């Protein structure tokens, strides 16, 4: 299925991924494209945090849904 | 008066510390400038050391000019804090150039408010040395480091469009169109009512409460927020700059005074160079010349600027719109002289007098001796 991935500068990604993809997984399609380590990235859907052990069916991800990139700020 | 004027007077007023070591001392690494600036900065408590000089090393580079290498860490941690991909800042509105304060940025990052105070110290410390940001924020971001207030106007040169629509409202009779005191904003595949007021999404705009709608979108729009953000950026640029001192600048001033570029653009200033009396893009003396300007660092190429223009800041948009001090002015590189001359300079027509040197050995040492006498 297919996937997009909108950034904070409005630059939208596309990515081909099946429903059974972690969000590990996901984090590391999205480096190989767009060349981020995947220990920096946020994924948003649905104004949710998605976590790196569940899959996109697990979030009711299906194809031509929007997934949100933020780059993570390491504070402390 | 003007700018120059006010500009002296600032850095003259400007307190330099007694209690302080001679150095600040930072060892970054260009890979991770971000988390590496913030951690050093933000781990100093006493923001007054940051007024020392700065001694600045990227991955353990030694030897190298101190103000050349704060002048690239200012443009590299520049890129980095206003990348909108960490959700601290972001552009304004599409196809446009200028930063905002992102609203939502405790959504993107819950630390985002030390990150502020940061990139407030950061614009700070570029003030406080003489240095520039790369990168100009929103005209209403420098009225609230002013703290003047935000009106309907400010609007424009930030969303045309907007601005428009309450101009409509402002110099029509809205009332059938039931607009209430709401606003609509979509966020991550997803939409959210705000109120602009208490039960605002019961309030009808009319004509006799428009006025007070319009003024609330404003403050909703570049205010309100906001907020937060704004102060903890306020707190960590007032912490090197007195902001009673900086309230002599106007927010055009102010621009000027902290964003800019540091370097310049060689393939830029060759590009739109005009040759005088027998020079030319290829004459042997000039391929010299721009091969000494190629193979002179940061801070050598700004002395040259600075030598043949009489200032050292460089014109936006490049050098084909460069002004002299009667009209543009392109910049001019004429033949002139014998070789026992040094290169003069008429800073008005941003021209450089240049000797058919023999050599580009020769070329250099006259160029450089030149420009050292004037120092």
């Amino acid at each position: 299925m297919q996937i997009f991935v909108k950034t904070l500068t409005g630059k939208t990604i596309t990515l081909e991924v099946e429903p059974s993809d972690t969000i590990e997984n996901v984090k590391a399609k999205i480096q190989d494209k767009e060349g981020i380590p995947p220990d920096q990235q946020r994924l948003i859907f649905a104004g949710k945090q998605l976590e790196d052990g569940r899959t996109l069916s697990d979030y009711n991800i299906q194809k031509e849904s929007t997934l949100h990139l933020v780059l993570r700020l390491r504070g402390g | 008066r003007d700018y120059k004027r006010k500009y002296e007077f600032f850095r003259r007023k400007l307190k330099k510390q007694n209690d302080i070591p001679n150095k600040f001392e930072m060892k970054l690494r260009r890979a991770t400038v971000l988390e590496d600036s913030y951690r050093r900065i933000m781990g100093v408590k006493r923001a007054d050391f940051l007024k020392a000089r700065l001694w600045i090393e990227f991955d353990g580079e030694k030897g190298l000019d101190y103000g050349g290498v704060a002048r690239e860490w200012f443009f590299l941690i520049s890129k980095e804090m206003f990348n909108p991909y960490y959700g601290l800042f972001e552009y304004s509105a599409t196809d446009n150039y200028t930063l905002q304060i992102n609203p939502n940025s405790g959504l993107c990052n819950e630390d985002h408010l030390s990150y502020f105070k940061f990139i407030g110290r950061v614009a700070g410390m570029a003030v406080y040395h003489g240095k520039l940001l790369d990168g100009f924020f929103i005209r209403p971001f420098y009225k609230m480091m002013l703290h003047k207030p935000i009106t309907l106007h400010d609007m424009e040169s930030v969303d045309s469009e907007y601005y428009n629509s309450l101009r409509w409202i402002l110099e029509n009779d809205p009332t059938e169109l039931d607009l209430r005191f709401i606003i609509d904003e979509e966020l991550f595949g997803q939409t959210h009512q705000h109120e602009l007021k208490n039960g605002g999404s019961e309030i009808v705009v009319t004509n006799k409460n428009k006025k007070e709608y319009i003024y609330l979108v404003i403050q909703w729009r570049f205010v309100n927020r906001i907020q937060k953000q704004m102060a903890a950026f306020k707190e960590g640029f007032f912490e090197l700059i007195p902001q009673d001192l900086i309230k002599i600048f106007d927010e055009n001033e102010l621009e000027l005074l902290m964003c800019g570029l540091g370097d310049v653009d060689v393939n830029d200033w060759r590009e739109h160079t005009k040759y005088k009396n027998g020079y030319s893009a290829n004459h042997q003396v000039i391929q010299w010349f721009w091969k000494a300007v190629l193979m002179m660092d940061s801070e050598k190429r700004i002395r040259l600027l600075q030598f043949v223009t009489g200032t050292s800041r460089v014109p936006m948009n490049g050098f084909a719109e460069l002004y002299g001090s009667n009209g543009p002015q392109s910049f001019t590189v004429e033949q002139w002289g014998t070789p026992e001359k040094l290169p003069r300079a008429h800073t008005c027509f941003n021209r450089l007098d240049l000797p058919p040197y023999e050599s580009f050995e020769e070329l250099w040492d006259k160029l450089q001796m030149a420009i050292e006498n004037t120092q």
